[PDB]
């Protein structure tokens, strides 16, 4: 009855929204301005207060001091070098050598020290954020979860059981097995659970264009790592960052080996990382260099094999808990049909097995739908299978 | 502007009447709380006066600077265009947010203080690798296959258009899609119809153009590539001819096969990283399926493996009917004689014979294509 | 003038350097391997002459190099490719080390594990004089290392370091150090306070890191 009368009372008030929101001022789509109500702190006071009394105080870098006198030696980006002086606002204590300081443009004197450079590509690989993977989702390798977790978090969450016993806990661990076995997914539970800085590193990100460029990124990595109290450094696919040294005739693959040796030097010897724990994860460990494989760098040596039967059944219970199923199916029969299978393959059996229910017109899959998944995923993709030259890791 | 998301109803409901009249409550009551401003304290206009007060703070010589760090108490170290960086302060019309390390900003001329931020003109590479429009016709152009069309709609189209079927099932779509067979079988031609069908942002890259001449520029191109792939929204990344990274060696690449290898390590990360990946589907195609790394072909990184066989003869005649649809076919010809000419002819062979036969008609300025055009057309196309 | 240590990388090479660094009251100066590797040209070479200028200034001073093979790669004749800039700094390490205008004020302690990579120009007789290798411990030093690292732990007198060093062959100071810490962790796993023989015996199997595969079908 009020068919148009609801429409025009809708539209005139939705338009009159705009007819007064243009009278407010949010408009004039900018090139980088604030909303016009947001800025009124610097309206009359800080316009002539944060601008007219305020300087520029261009930052510099200190070379060194000298004895008996301030008489500082400063350095800048391109220009020359000066003998400079403090301000009265700061002590000469934390004006230590090799430090960035804010410096006025006329008297050229030091105002405030600055934090050092972090080279923000090293900043970007701090994780800032955690995944949601629970250790319950990594079922089937519980003893590896325990033997890893006793190294990763137990001195961090309890630094009294090791100290009051009088032992120093290990700091290094590699994780290795076939692909798809739950190594990366296993590290996601660590980045879930832990609390300190979790700085991730993928070995194919350090390959640089210049000579020795990647080795300085290792340096800045461990420099910002030693600033923190405790830190966890993650390493992924470390075959890219080094296998070994084999150089014969013409120098081939030299550049990566220097970054690898730099990583060795930053790991052991000469007042070590202290409270910095590392965690590698690779595919084929046989390529790796033995001086890298020395304990004191890679103490724990966790293998990820295939589950025997029951870890597989547990993985069936993991990926098959949250899907519309027939009630009276059994998973042990399915686990008897997969002697050598990874958890990702089991997940693909489940996720395909639901697609069989989506094929015709069924809301919950059956046991024969699972059997339609087993022969296709296991036995029809069996040309590829991705495993057997990685069981020997070759 | 994002005022009220309740736009459900879809009939003459009184809720719709009373809710729009309660927007009329927040707007009639408070348009009578819009009248009084310049009535009581005029003192300025505030539409341009305070605006020109900002514009009289900031000078016309607006130098363009670059962020590298942030200290929260509105001062930070910013980079000049020269390189000699400063330690200037930050204003209050700077809307303290769109500020990331590396961002283009607007500084003062005198004290170089952080006046404004700058919208980024992006990079041409996104427009280079980004497909703009729909390429060609639909799946009805294909013909004869009809089985894996359900597979590609299954893994790609149906998750996009129907986000109900996986939720009533309690399941997620399969991740990776790979396409393999003999050459010229329509592997790219299917992705053409996919790029017709989808509304998602579509990217396409050849596996040959992955490789570079500098060191690490390959894996860096991978990292910024998946950066571009993620930073939009639902997206489809297509990879053509990924065997070519492993087959052909070129002397432009300074690193040998152990630079290609590290590029494969970076890509091998970018398929199955620990990071939250997002809504990025991956469709790949090759013809040498046996050459590349099986570590990339594992379920989890590529879930669906799709082979394209050679066309059988009853599908061949369909493809002839497709490529001879809109042409003035003289009745001289018999397509069944053209079927068994080659025992393993591809779909490209049919279209090549058709187009070259049209070229033979246009040599003689005719309008229809006769039988001898096909007779010497198969000699021209096939036998050389 | 010039000593070199080489051998397996777990036999203890940093350890003597940090030992003598605690012993002598001189200007100890350490170096990293790829520390003389720079993006711009000549900067690593100037970094050599500045460091040896400073060690020239401190007349009681000795210089250490860790992992010399990062810069000490043997040269090679190659067209079309091949690095040179590392061999620049290597050549001023040669000349600036020994040759024109020598001196006896600094002593050089170089540490590597592999020798065949090295250019023999630094291996001459006088650039690096005393080339010593560090072998693997025979049996007694294997008992001695675990006896040293078994100091600050609650050790019950059920231990036999001669039995332990005999059932542990083919180990180094790092692995024999690792037996002590893993044996020190198993007792915390079982909640024990002291250390018994079987904690060491189980620590052996973790340090060896064998692949478990279902083998009881022998004998
Ligand atoms: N034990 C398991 N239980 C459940 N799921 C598993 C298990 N192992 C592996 N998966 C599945 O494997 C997928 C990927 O695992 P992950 O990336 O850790 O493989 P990986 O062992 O690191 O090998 P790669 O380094 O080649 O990736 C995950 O999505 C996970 O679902
Ligand atoms: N089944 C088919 N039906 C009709 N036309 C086809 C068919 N297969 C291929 N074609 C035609 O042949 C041409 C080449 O096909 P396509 O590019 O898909 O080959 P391809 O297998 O992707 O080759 P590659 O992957 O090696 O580049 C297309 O332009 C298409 O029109
Ligand atoms: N007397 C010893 N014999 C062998 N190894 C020892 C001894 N004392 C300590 N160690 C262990 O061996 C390591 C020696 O370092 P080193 O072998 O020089 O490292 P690399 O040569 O791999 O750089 C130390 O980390 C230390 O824990
Ligand atoms: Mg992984
Ligand atoms: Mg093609
Ligand atoms: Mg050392």
């Amino acid at each position: 009855t009020y068919s148009r009368q609801i429409k025009q009372v809708e539209d005139d008030i939705q338009q009159l929204l705009k007819k007064i929101n243009e009278l407010t001022g949010i408009k004039e789509s900018d090139t980088g301005l604030a909303p016009p109500a947001l800025w009124d702190l610097a309206a009359d006071k800080q316009t002539l207060q944060s601008e007219q009394p305020l300087q520029v105080a261009r930052c510099t870098k200190i070379i060194n001091a000298d004895s008996e006198d301030p008489k500082y030696i400063i350095n800048v980006k391109q220009f020359a070098k000066f003998v400079v002086d403090l301000s009265d606002q700061v002590a000469p204590t934390d004006i230590e050598e090799g430090m960035r300081v804010g410096v006025d443009r006329n008297k050229y004197q030091i105002h405030i020290p600055l934090p050092p450079k972090i080279d923000p590509t090293v900043t970007m690989m701090q994780v800032e954020e955690k995944p949601d993977v629970t250790y319950s989702d990594v079922g089937g390798c519980k003893e590896q979860i325990e033997k890893l977790r006793e190294v990763v978090e137990t001195p961090l969450l309890h630094p009294e059981r090791f100290v009051n016993l009088g032992i120093e806990p290990p700091k290094g661990v590699l994780l290795f097995g076939p692909p798809g076995t739950g190594k990366t997914l296993c590290a996601r539970a660590v980045a879930n659970r832990t609390d300190a800085c979790f700085i991730r590193v993928i070995g194919s990100e350090l390959v640089q264009k210049y000579v020795g460029e990647g080795a300085r990124m290792v340096r800045e990595l461990f420099e910002m790592a030693r600033t923190k109290k405790a830190c966890l450094i993650f390493f992924d696919e470390i075959d890219a960052i080094g296998g070994a040294r084999f150089d014969d005739g013409a120098g081939g693959d030299n550049e990566v080996q220097r970054t690898m040796l730099e990583l060795i030097n930053q790991l052991d010897g000469f007042d070590p990382r202290g409270n910095i724990k590392v965690l590698m994860a690779t595919n084929r460990p046989d390529t790796l260099d033995p001086a890298l494989m020395r304990p004191g760098r890679l103490d724990r040596k966790i293998e990820f094999s295939l589950p025997d039967l029951e870890g597989r059944t547990h993985i069936f219970k993991i990926h098959a808990r949250s899907m519309s199923v027939e009630r009276d199916i059994r998973f042990e029969l399915l686990a008897r049909l997969c002697p050598n299978s990874t958890g990702a393959e089991i997940r693909s059996v489940c996720t395909e097995a639901g697609m069989f229910a989506i094929r015709a017109r069924r809301k919950i899959a059956t046991e024969k739908d699972f059997l339609e998944a087993v022969n296709k995923v296991i036995k029809s993709y069996a040309k590829f299978s991705a495993t057997p030259r990685y069981m020997t890791y070759n | 502007a994002s005022k009220l998301p309740l736009v459900t109803p879809h009939t003459q409901c009184r809720l719709k009447l009373l809710k729009l009249e309660r927007i009329k409550d927040y707007l009639l009551m408070e348009e009578e709380f819009i009248r009084n401003q310049e009535q009581m304290k005029p003192l300025e206009e505030k539409q341009e006066e305070e605006r020109s007060k900002v514009d009289d703070l900031r000078g016309t010589p607006m130098s363009v600077g670059t962020l590298e760090e942030i200290i929260d108490d509105n001062h930070a170290i910013v980079s000049t265009s020269v390189g000699s960086e400063h330690y200037v302060s930050i204003l209050s019309f700077v809307d303290k947010d769109l500020l990331e390390p590396g961002c283009s900003v607007l500084l003062n001329h005198k004290v170089h203080a952080v006046i404004g931020v700058l919208m980024d003109d992006t990079d041409p590479l996104v427009t280079v690798m980004k497909v703009e429009k729909a390429p060609q016709e639909t799946y009805a152009d294909i013909g004869g296959l009809d089985n894996q069309i359900q597979e590609i709609k299954e893994s790609v189209e149906l998750p996009l258009t129907h986000p109900e079927y996986y939720e009533e099932m309690g399941i997620k779509p399969p991740k990776g899609v790979i396409l393999y067979g003999p050459p010229g079988t329509g592997k790219t031609l299917l992705a053409k119809a996919v790029a017709n069908q989808t509304s998602a942002t579509f990217l396409r890259v050849v596996g040959s153009e992955l490789i570079q001449k500098y060191l690490g520029d390959g894996p860096k191109l991978v990292r910024e590539l998946f950066r571009v792939a993620e930073e939009h929204a639902p997206s489809i990344v297509f990879i053509d001819e990924i065997d070519a990274i492993g087959t052909k060696r070129y002397d432009s690449n300074s690193g040998g096969e152990r630079e290609i290898q590290r590029t494969m390590l970076e890509l091998l990360n970018q398929l199955d990283g620990f990071d939250s990946r997002g809504d990025v589907k991956v469709i790949m195609a090759t013809n040498r399926i046996e050459t590349l790394d099986p570590a990339l072909i594992r379920p989890g990184r590529i879930d669906r493996k799709i082979e394209f066989p050679l066309p059988d003869e009853k599908t061949k005649k369909r493809i002839f009917q497709i490529h001879t649809s809109r042409m003035t076919l003289a009745d001289d010809v018999t397509l069944d004689d053209l079927i068994m000419a080659k025992d393993d002819l591809s779909g490209a062979d049919i279209k090549a014979i058709c187009t070259e036969a049209g070229l033979m008609a246009l040599r003689e300025r005719r309008m229809k294509v006769t039988n001898e055009d096909f007779k010497k057309s198969k000699e021209n196309v096939l036998y050389k | 003038k010039g000593v070199l240590m080489y051998g397996p990388p777990g036999t203890g090479k940093t350890l003597l350097a940090r030992a003598c660094a605690a012993q002598t009251k001189a200007t100890f100066l350490k170096l990293a391997g790829p520390q003389l590797v720079q993006m711009f040209i000549g900067d690593g070479a100037k970094l050599v002459r500045d460091a040896f200028a400073l060690a020239k200034e401190k007349a009681p001073s000795i210089i250490f190099i860790d992992e010399l093979d990062a810069i000490g790669t043997k040269r090679f004749d190659s067209e079309k490719a091949g690095d040179r800039e590392v061999q620049r700094t290597m050549l001023e390490l040669l000349n600036q080390l020994d040759g024109f205008q020598p001196n006896t004020q600094v002593k050089v302690i170089a540490a590597t594990n592999r020798v065949d990579i090295l250019d023999p120009a630094l291996l001459r007789s006088g650039r690096l004089d005393r080339k010593i290798e560090f072998p693997m411990p025979n049996e007694e030093a294997r008992a001695r290392i675990m006896q040293i690292h078994s100091r600050k732990m609650n050790v019950s007198p059920d231990v036999n370091y001669e039995e332990l060093a005999r059932c542990t062959d083919d180990f180094n100071g790092a692995q024999c150090k690792a037996v002590c810490v893993e044996a020190g962790m198993i007792a915390l796993r079982r909640g024990a306070t002291e250390l018994t023989h079987e904690d060491y015996m189980e620590g052996i199997l973790e340090v060896q890191a064998k692949k478990k595969a279902n083998l009881q079908y022998y004998a």
